[PDB]
């Protein structure tokens, strides 16, 4: 899909084969964050 | 009296990092008819 | 051919060294003074003469094997390697009388491809692997799982990393030039009266055409990278045994044979690859002349008429292909005259993974192998070997060789110089060609050895070698004169 020059607009054959492959390995596109420092509970001296 | 002259140059320089050894030499084999790359060879490189 | 061949000469002999305390022999040697060329007769004599001795000087040759003596090879191996289920001595000695054996490798594990080939030192001047210097069948425990694709491998103890580093380049050029010319010039003149008349004609053509096509396509494929460890190395026993046979006295001939048998330098870092160079070079020409004339008189009458018509066409074409890694079925089809269909190219590169050549390599002088944990009087053997290495470079460097015709390249294997002939010229000196002329590339004579101490100088000339005859290429690759401190 990244190779497609795009002059036609989307070639649905390639876009669908890519989209099926996106089911097989995604990427984070948008995200909701909490700060790292809220996580930690196992470690000795955790609170400190 | 008549005079005529012509000139042509082509240079092309595919470069690759990562890929399986055969797929690399496959993709990088320059096509005069398709200088960016044959889409299946390119997809195979992108697999390897 | 314009030849009278050059037969070999070695020098008149050195004086003998005094008898070596530890080798109990004495040695005499000669310099190679003029190599065999044009099929002039060899005089090689294996470059040496040696004799036994009766002297009684003390010798300290007993550097202790701390672990276990490998009975046949004279190697030592550390005691954790006995009964490891592996041949650490070369001749399986270490695995004798094992009250139990302990295995380590849980699976079969290939040697990385060519890893035993990298184990050998190079003659840097012929650019050749000569023979075996480090034991790339030695595994020191080892058995760490390494993978390339899905294949699994064992790394020789001597090697720091063998890793795919999987890189590829293609570089292509195509060029065309063309030029055309056509000229036509005419005359006509007439007279008449009532009786007499006259006529004259000329017609002409001159024409020319030229073309070149040039194509070059190169691929470099680099699908392993080797680095050897800096030191703590484990030597191949055949090298180790000539090193234990070197004199502590200095006499260059015995040291010369180590460089012949085991190379001048050991390979420390190399990129491991396939190359597929293709070049196609074409020059094409055509020419014509046409010319036509008449003259007439009338009074009685006379006619004259002439034609002259001419054509030439030619092509000179050369193609070269070099391929340096892969498997023989792919290698031959790539080596075919046609630009390779990308399936071939794929199957070739896939096999480069299994049989590379060295693409680029960084090498260390072999005396850094010679070490106090491995040899007695080691530092004297090093200093000797350093001097011999410099004298050997002066012998193996090609400069003695008389110039090839047709821009041929000398490589000076053994003690013969043979001119490698390019495409389009043939014969012993590369003389025999259909072509008018060829550009020549420059190289010097052998450099003058040194001037005096307190600032020292070396000097070079190109008297026969030079580019200007028949309009050659570059004269140079380094400094046309050279100077240094004495210390
Ligand atoms: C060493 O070399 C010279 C040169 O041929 C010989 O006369 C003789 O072998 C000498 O000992
Ligand atoms: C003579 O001396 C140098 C040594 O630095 C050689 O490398 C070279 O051949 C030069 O002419
Ligand atoms: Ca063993």
């Amino acid at each position: 899909l990244a190779w497609e020059k795009g002059s036609s607009g989307l070639e649905e054959k390639t876009f669908s084969e890519w989209l099926e492959s996106v089911k097989e390995n995604p990427a984070v596109i948008d995200f909701e964050l909490a700060p790292i420092v809220d996580l930690v509970r196992n470690i000795p001296c955790a609170v400190t | 009296a008549a005079s005529g002259t012509q000139n042509n140059v082509l240079r092309g320089e595919p470069f690759i990092r990562g890929g399986g050894a055969g797929f690399i030499s496959g993709l990088s084999y320059l096509e005069l008819d398709n200088p960016a790359g044959n889409k299946r060879r390119y997809s195979a490189w992108a697999e390897s | 051919v314009t030849l009278m061949p050059i037969d070999c000469e070695l020098s008149s002999w050195s004086s003998w060294t005094t008898c070596d305390p530890c080798q109990k022999k004495r040695y005499r040697y000669a310099y190679l003074l003029q190599p065999s060329q044009f099929h002039g007769e060899p005089c090689n004599f294996s470059d040496k003469e040696v004799e036994d001795c009766v002297t009684n000087r003390p010798c300290r040759s007993q550097v202790r094997c701390e672990g276990f003596v490998c009975a046949q090879t004279g190697r030592c191996v550390n005691r954790r390697l006995l009964c490891n289920g592996d041949n650490d001595c070369g001749d399986q000695s270490d695995e004798a009388n094992c009250r139990r054996i302990y295995k380590k490798c849980q699976h079969e594990m290939d040697q990385y491809w060519g890893i035993g080939s990298l184990a050998s030192g190079i003659n840097l001047f012929t650019n050749s692997f000569e023979g075996p210097v480090l034991d790339h069948r030695y595994y020191a425990g080892g058995c760490s799982p390494h993978y390339i694709l899905n294949t699994r491998f064992r790394k020789p103890y001597n090697v720091e990393s063998y890793t795919p580093q999987t890189q590829g380049k293609y570089e292509f050029i195509l060029k065309e030039y063309e030029s055309y010319s056509d000229f036509e010039r005419n005359v006509t003149e007439k007279m008449a009266s009532k009786d007499r008349g006259k006529h004259y004609i000329r017609r002409t053509k001159r024409f020319s055409h030229t073309k070149s096509v040039f194509l070059h396509a190169r691929s470099d494929l680099e699908v392993a990278h080797y680095k050897l460890k800096p030191r703590s190395l484990m030597l191949h026993y055949e090298f180790l045994q000539r090193v234990k046979r070197l004199p502590l006295e200095y006499s260059y001939g015995e040291y010369r044979d180590l460089f012949r048998d085991f190379g001048t330098h050991y390979i420390t870092e190399a990129v491991l690859g396939g190359i597929y160079e293709y070049t196609l070079v074409m020059n094409k020409e055509a020419m014509e002349r046409g010319d036509y004339t008449l003259n007439n008189v009338h009074a009685r009458g006379i006619l004259n008429e002439i034609k002259d018509r001419n054509k030439r066409d030619t092509m000179v074409e050369d193609l070269v292909v070099l391929v340096r890694g892969g498997a023989s079925e792919h290698i031959t089809t790539l080596a075919y005259q046609e630009l390779p269909t990308a399936d071939l190219m794929q199957e070739w590169g896939d096999a480069v993974q299994y049989n590379p050549a060295i693409i680029k390599v960084k090498v260390e002088p072999l005396y850094e192998l010679v070490t106090a944990t491995d040899f007695a009087y080691s530092s004297t053997v090093r200093q000797n070997m350093k001097q011999a290495l410099e004298e050997f470079q002066k012998e193996v460097s090609s400069c003695h060789c008389a110039p090839c015709q047709g821009n041929g390249v000398p490589v000076l294997k053994g003690s013969r110089c043979d001119c490698i002939c390019p495409v389009g010229s043939q014969g012993l000196a590369c003389e025999v060609s259909y072509r008018k002329n060829t550009p020549i590339d420059g190289k010097w004579n052998c450099w003058s050895n040194w001037s005096s101490c307190s600032g020292r100088r070396k000097t070079r000339q190109r008297q026969c070698n030079n580019p200007p005859p028949q309009n050659g290429g570059s004269p140079c690759s380094g400094p046309a004169s050279e100077t240094l401190d004495c210390s």
